[PDB]
């Protein structure tokens, strides 16, 4: 008679997953668990429910220093990320440099608010214009005008009197102090907007000692302008003074911004919008909201994010080979 | 992380 | 595999076999079913499941990157942060892929030692009274009813209940 | 190695074998000579090829220096760039050298796996018919004729034809 | 583990057995002990130290970390600095985690390998002479003297002499 | 009968040692390796019997410029690394900057011995002022004085002449050449300590052209004085000297260094203490003397040391599973 | 009768190749892959038929700037890699320096072609002395010269007067710009070379604000010469102009290089010299031609290479253990 | 990358 | 490194 049977085997399922090996590859497996993410949502997100700064087609400089164009940003709420174009257009509008622009950005992907404090008043300049500091290389309106955060002063009657000016931070955040220097084209262009020819600005903290002089030189019209614009910037701490002394070529300091937040932030380098949304990752392509550990989005991530690899699959094996 | 291989008839280690 | 197991003398699977990986099909007078070894399914899910988590541990003190700015005179440490982060990415990226493949590797051949382990097991339970076809089953000598079924898979196999009925069994299979 | 097979129970290798790295040596009435089992061999091949071009395929992505020069007031950037460059390169050389000892390591278990899954196939179709003398050979109870042994080779062992014979023979061994 | 030997049909370990990781218990008419195969033994020990020390020398070439100072307007480069250092950490770190982790289950499963091939290879000098209990033990049908014993154990186990009499003994259990 | 009966199997003992691995932790073995150290004796100590330079409360600015508290290290021996502070409180007593601070310490980390040679003698100013150069800012015992190694140089009577001194390194080792510049508050100041208002300094060697000139600046009372001092420094190659030349805010050169022993060491940040002890590998934290391959103490390691891990545990299995 | 027997067992062959493991070393195998390259020819070779700029005993410095002996490469072809020494001895032949040297060699490093086009005759000079700019540390044949893409400028009569230049990138590409400044030991040399007495050169782009002023200083005769010549650079986009206003110690830019290849080259430090040849590999040791995917060479090499790595055996098991 | 084992008796495979 | 496993028994490699 046949016998009774007692088999040994395995299972099989109806899983089309495939997983490689290090000798065979496309091994269709019973069960297997792809540990990599690559879906993005595409827009730019809240980050615990915070709005992003969009800074649009503004910059970093022109939003500090107060850019006409920038004034949608003039006050700003608590923010995740900062986001900024590559190529932002409403920049210095008055062509000119930032000392240490990259730095200050640096210290920026540290803040998560500032609070923007009038440090000397526009009115408080009684021996000097302060409403004629301004530009056709910045247009506010279809009209002149000049950075909203600092003040070009010049010369009222024909006398620019020594400007001696101190600020205590009587704040205990740290204030972040911004002025400027004119580079112009000609001795007549100094004496026209500055009376005195020689000029010098002195700005001098616990820290800093700034002794900076006026360059005069055959530059170009870039933005129809052949002078140019230095802008400087440092932190004050509390109990803790600015001292600026300055005969010509003086951009005032009128609004400064305090750290009253600093959290954790970045820039984000992308060409985005707001799309009126949550997440709890941010991408420069994308938000992501994935409990799988890796993802292939961008190496720049925000929040809770899964760890960036370049790779495009990977599954592990959980299971055994399917017939 | 618990994949649920075979439910309701082994325990998944982890949580 | 590395067995010989899966794909090997066992050259097919079970789509009928639901509740187990490993387990063992039963075809005596009564009737013919699948039964699944709890034990070492178990055993299995809990080391897979062991070693995803680990590996997934072990992942996450993974480098991530920060974004800077250098001006047009900083180039060369900007070349020096670009290298860097990406040279880290490469590292990592390598070492997320080739684990993959070695866990991997190593996980189905798991699977291949766990079934030959319990091929192994119940031909040393069953022993002059069973014939080994090759196929990975077993044939009895002495008819093995349902209790008796139950007896190899669970481990319970009193053999010298049905020793001496397979030993007379075994002599007409010795004389024709 | 691990199973047993390679330098354990076949203490030895056959240089007469030419056509593959697994096989089978036969000694019947009729003559002597080595056969080689052509599917292990190729499987092997296959996943010897294959387990390289991915070592090599994963080791692609690896960092790669460039030159920079730094003036004798920047000797600390300086500094960051010879390190990070030598500890990518120290990191990617262990990489290589770890790897090339552990996949080594696996492939030599892997022939030894193969030579086993070998062994224990033709014993598992050579039943009762064949006694095991344990140095990797066995010894055919009733007369295996060419034709017979390339059954034995190419797995279509019409074991029945043999069964009553070789239980016959078996008979005699029994009694003396 | 993947050989089914330790933790398996060998469920438990030898206390008494004190003179090698892998060995044999006899228990014949004279007396009963523990010995221990040196060869198994001293070969895994040679591997395991040969093992660690590889391990240590790939690790020797390790990236090492120095200090340096950055002002405060070296905010980024010492961003790099710090990132770098740590991220060679990190990469170092899992390094060294993970290979502890796969070597060691290596080591495990190598300790698995040698007593199932131990196992096998008595299992295939005692023949027909010795019934296969399961346990990891098997039952000699001819009395094996201590001399006999360690003829098991040594390797020079003279089948032929013990194979009529364990035969002749066969025949009475074939028989009842 | 009961047959005889050979039986296989495996080794255990009492060894309560458990490793891990991919499947399965906390596996208890017969035999294992602890890899990785976690002991130190938590003070600093000699390597290769040779004492470190611990700085105290000092910085390496006060120590190398002489500040006046810092006069325990007038004479230093040789030293395996130096030991300073966090924040070291015996620093620049006089407010001011240390010209490339950072590089110099990176230079100091493979220097081994340093000889203070006076370079300029003291006395050597007959047309000015020597002794007259201290400052309430850097108290030496209850009373006024300055920083050691360097002179502040005065106006004699009501002239100060122009300054015009050279050396040459006749020394086959490099020199350490530090110098300064007195910025002060007004030119009232000026005038009072340097007749002549308008200054320069004029440094020059193979590799160095330098043109400073003091900037006036309303500044504040940093350790009570506004003025401020920026200290310079440049290494001397053997047939070499280098050429000053000055007419106000001048600090003049008397010691300097040379690096007779350039060989390892580093500056370890800790503020532990020298606990009369000699060991092959210092941390910041402690001590470690251990065979062991790996530690767990500090990533900033000096002599001998095992390799650092960011682990809590590293063992490796060399024996099988115990019962 | 002794009966048939099927016997199971490997492959032996008279292979000698060992690989090792990570518990055994030195296994004999039947069949090896060598993954690691070792053999270099030991010259500098062309890449894609492309020769090399082999700058010999020259420096980058000398070769832009035309130091009279680097005369071997004023026209230039196309190359694959500049090939430097350690320490080239054609270098600045004035004693001075050059302006953010090492970043020009960066982003040299990305070019592969520089047409040298005369931006400003040296004819061009009718109110200054042009062909008197010559001295004797600079020699061109055992008389005496001056860099050949640069002019030294001079008071002609006794009068130097204010120099008024513009040149603008009428070229789509972008254009290299190269000038100097002489510091000299004595007012009586700066009134001999520019009668007058204070000068100042004032460099303008769009990016460019420059305002340079003469430093003299009592330095040393380095190459015999203690006065010392300070270089700037600087890159002009197209439909862009350069301004330059000096009235003294001006070097002024005659020849400029454009950027009319930029592919991919780099600067290898090496001593070899170009052995006529051609590779897809070139290192500092030598060229390589191997498909192994690994090399033990050079960590810098230029061209289709294999991967570098510290190693010194790298040998792949693809076959069994050998009898 | 094809290593050419056996030459002529088994298809290397990749190329 | 000699780890010293069953000493007076076996020569551990390495020294």
């Amino acid at each position: 008679d046949p016998g009774d049977q007692i088999c040994i085997g395995y299972h099989a399922n109806n899983s089309t997953e495939q997983v490689d090996t290090i000798m065979e590859k496309n091994v269709t497996v019973t069960h297997a668990q792809d540990i990599l993410e690559k879906k993005h949502n595409g827009k730019l997100c809240d980050l615990d429910g915070v709005k992003p700064l969009i800074l649009r087609d503004c910059s970093v400089a022109g939003w500090l220093l107060g850019n006409p164009m920038c004034d949608e940003f003039i006050n700003v709420p608590e923010w995740s990320y900062i986001v900024e174009k590559a190529n932002p257009v409403n920049n210095l509008c008055y062509p000119g440099d930032f000392n240490d622009y990259e730095e200050l950005k640096h210290l920026l992907s540290r803040i998560n608010h500032f609070e923007k404090i009038q440090i000397i008043p526009k009115s408080s300049w009684s021996s000097h214009e302060a409403s004629l500091g301004v530009s056709s290389a910045c247009p506010y309106q279809g009209k002149s005008s000049f950075f909203r955060n600092v003040v070009w002063l010049i010369k009222k009657n024909s006398t620019y009197p020594t400007i001696k000016r101190s600020y205590n931070n009587t704040n205990q955040e740290d204030l972040l102090v911004l002025w400027g220097i004119h580079h112009p084209n000609d001795a007549a262009e100094q004496t026209k907007l500055y009376q005195n020819p020689t000029t010098y600005i002195s700005v001098g903290t616990s820290t800093l000692n700034q002794r900076l002089v006026p360059r005069i030189a055959t530059r170009s019209k870039v933005n129809g302008q052949s002078g140019r614009m230095e802008f400087f910037w440092t932190i004050l701490k509390p109990n803790d003074a600015i001292n600026f002394e300055s005969n010509g070529n003086f951009i005032a300091p009128e609004y400064a911004y305090k750290i009253v937040k600093k959290g954790d932030s970045t820039i984000m380098k992308s060409e985005l919008e707001y799309g009126n949304c949550n997440t709890k990752c941010q991408t420069p392509m994308g938000a992501i909201n994935s409990s799988m550990p890796f993802h292939n989005i961008h190496p720049l991530t925000i929040g809770e994010c899964p760890k960036y690899v370049k790779s495009n699959r990977l599954v592990l094996a959980t299971g055994l080979r399917n017939s | 992380w618990t994949g649920d291989f075979f439910s309701s008839h082994y325990t998944v280690p982890r949580c | 595999g590395l067995f010989g197991a899966i794909a090997g003398f066992i050259e097919g699977g079970w789509q009928g076999m639901v509740d187990g990986w490993y387990g063992y099909h039963h075809s005596n007078e009564q009737g013919s079913g699948y039964a699944a070894d709890k034990e070492s399914t178990q055993k299995a899910i809990d080391g897979v499941t062991n070693k995803v988590n680990s590996i997934i541990d072990k992942m996450n003190t993974q480098f991530e990157a920060v974004g800077r700015e250098f001006n047009n005179l900083e180039r060369r440490i900007e070349n020096l942060n670009k290298k860097m982060e990406d040279g880290f990415l490469d590292v990592w990226t390598y070492n997320a892929e080739l684990l993959v493949l070695m866990e991997n590797e190593r996980t189905l051949d798991f699977h291949d030692s766990n079934v030959k382990n319990l091929y192994d097991k119940v031909r040393l339970q069953l022993r002059d009274n069973a014939k080994e076809l090759g196929n990975g089953c077993f044939e009895f000598y002495h008819k093995c009813d349902n209790e008796c079924m139950e007896s190899v898979r669970n481990g319970t196999y009193d053999y010298p209940q049905y020793s001496e009925e397979a030993r007379l069994k075994r002599e007409e299979i010795s004389s024709g």
